[PDB]
């Protein structure tokens, strides 16, 4: 009550901290995942069936 | 030069054997080929078994009745015929030549190794030929 505080969503650092967070978790999870490096090979490809 | 087994006569029905020998062991890196020469009908390619021992190609038209062996210890080429029909009455030549083992599609690995490679080999030439062995089949 009787409290006035200035706010600034654009200079707020919580968004920067949480963006850095999200990047960190994204980087963290896929690190113990299978590396798809043995797939970049020349693919022989043809047009696909019943399609629109 | 090369040496071949002497002329042979066979009753149709049984099998025949032909031996092609190099002088000593001077022709071991070169690959081995067998050819046939029906008079007035050109020449046919019986097959080959290479030199490292990793190929045994024999034309399917003669696959059933013809076998090609190589004895390393004596360095001797063996040609075995089974059907011995009238069409086999001709001259068989042993040839020593060279191939080109090119490397076609090969799957390198991520670390740089060689997982596998088809490395199909191409026939280059037949420098050395035997004196020719005549096989006569008469009924
Ligand atoms: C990077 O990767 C490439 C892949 O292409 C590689 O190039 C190739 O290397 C192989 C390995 O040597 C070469 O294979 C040899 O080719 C020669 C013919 O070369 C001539 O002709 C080609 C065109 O076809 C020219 O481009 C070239 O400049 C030459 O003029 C064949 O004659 C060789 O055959 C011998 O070896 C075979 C086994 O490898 C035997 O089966 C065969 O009977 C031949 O035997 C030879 O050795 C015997 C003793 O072992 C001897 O007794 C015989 O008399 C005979 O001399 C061989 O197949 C291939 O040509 C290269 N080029 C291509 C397009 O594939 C590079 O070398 C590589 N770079 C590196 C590793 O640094
Ligand atoms: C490591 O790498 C080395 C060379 O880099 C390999 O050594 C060669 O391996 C090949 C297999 O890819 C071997 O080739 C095979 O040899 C067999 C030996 O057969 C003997 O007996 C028959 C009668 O049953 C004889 O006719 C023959 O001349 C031999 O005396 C052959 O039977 C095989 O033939 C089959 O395959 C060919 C095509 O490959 C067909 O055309 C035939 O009809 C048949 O189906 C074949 O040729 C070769 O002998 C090996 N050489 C040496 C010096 O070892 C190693 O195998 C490799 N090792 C590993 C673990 O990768
Ligand atoms: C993609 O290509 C594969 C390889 O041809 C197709 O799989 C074959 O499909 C045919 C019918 O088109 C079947 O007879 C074969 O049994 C299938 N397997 C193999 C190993 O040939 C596959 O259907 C294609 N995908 C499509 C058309 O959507």
């Amino acid at each position: 009550e009787n409290v006035t505080e200035e706010f600034n969503m654009w200079k707020n650092n919580m968004v920067e901290q949480m963006h850095t967070d999200i990047i960190s978790l994204w980087d963290q999870s896929l690190k113990p995942c299978v590396k798809l490096t043995p797939l970049c090979v020349t693919l022989q490809c043809t047009n696909v069936n019943n399609i629109t | 030069q090369l040496v071949q087994s002497g002329p042979e006569v066979r009753k149709p029905g049984t099998s025949v054997k032909v031996s092609c020998k190099a002088p000593g062991n001077t022709l071991k890196t070169y690959d081995l080929h067998w050819v046939r020469s029906v008079p007035g009908q050109g020449l046919q390619w019986m097959g080959w078994i290479s030199h490292e021992g990793d190929k045994k190609v024999i034309v399917e038209r003669f696959k059933a009745k013809v076998t090609i062996d190589w004895d390393r210890s004596t360095n001797t080429a063996y040609l075995q015929l089974s059907g011995l029909t009238s069409g086999d009455t001709a001259v068989y030549y042993c040839a020593k030549g060279s191939k080109h083992r090119l490397r076609d599609y090969a799957l390198y690995d991520d670390d740089g190794a060689l997982n596998w490679a088809v490395d199909v080999d191409y026939l280059s030439n037949l420098e050395f030929w035997g004196q020719g062995t005549a096989v006569t089949v008469s009924s």
